[PDB]
């Protein structure tokens, strides 16, 4: 038996899904300091981010 | 971009001034920056 040990890089993957979910999440968070009125704004938001 | 809307409609209904401030100044602050960062970009990866 040759047994090999890989050991796989998070580089890409940090570039890929992990940094656009964590801003996708930062961008989540905007929708406290708008208005509590802005009815269209706040929705417009949350649902942008759950779709992303 | 999105931040600064942010800004400025958290400053709104508070005052104004300081957000067409904002606004006005951004309204000059992105599109230089935006273009010196393509002139960069473009002169250093062009050239090698
Ligand atoms: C990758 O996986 C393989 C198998 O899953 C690993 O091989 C295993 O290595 C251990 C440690 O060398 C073996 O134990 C041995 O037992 C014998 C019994 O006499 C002893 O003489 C040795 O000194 C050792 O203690 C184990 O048998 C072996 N697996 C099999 C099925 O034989 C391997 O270590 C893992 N890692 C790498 C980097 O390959």
């Amino acid at each position: 038996s040759l047994s090999f040990k890989l050991k796989r890089n998070i580089g890409y993957f940090i570039l890929q899904t992990y940094m656009p979910s964590i801003l996708i999440t930062i961008l989540s968070w905007v929708s406290f300091w708008i208005n509590y009125d802005a009815s269209a704004a706040r929705v417009a938001l949350g649902i942008t981010t759950v779709l992303t | 971009a999105l931040i600064e809307f942010a800004t400025v409609n958290y400053f709104t209904k508070s005052q104004p001034a300081r957000a067409a401030k904002i606004d006005r100044l951004s309204r000059i602050a992105f599109p230089l920056l935006f273009g010196i960062f393509n002139l960069v970009y473009w002169a250093t990866y062009l050239n090698r």
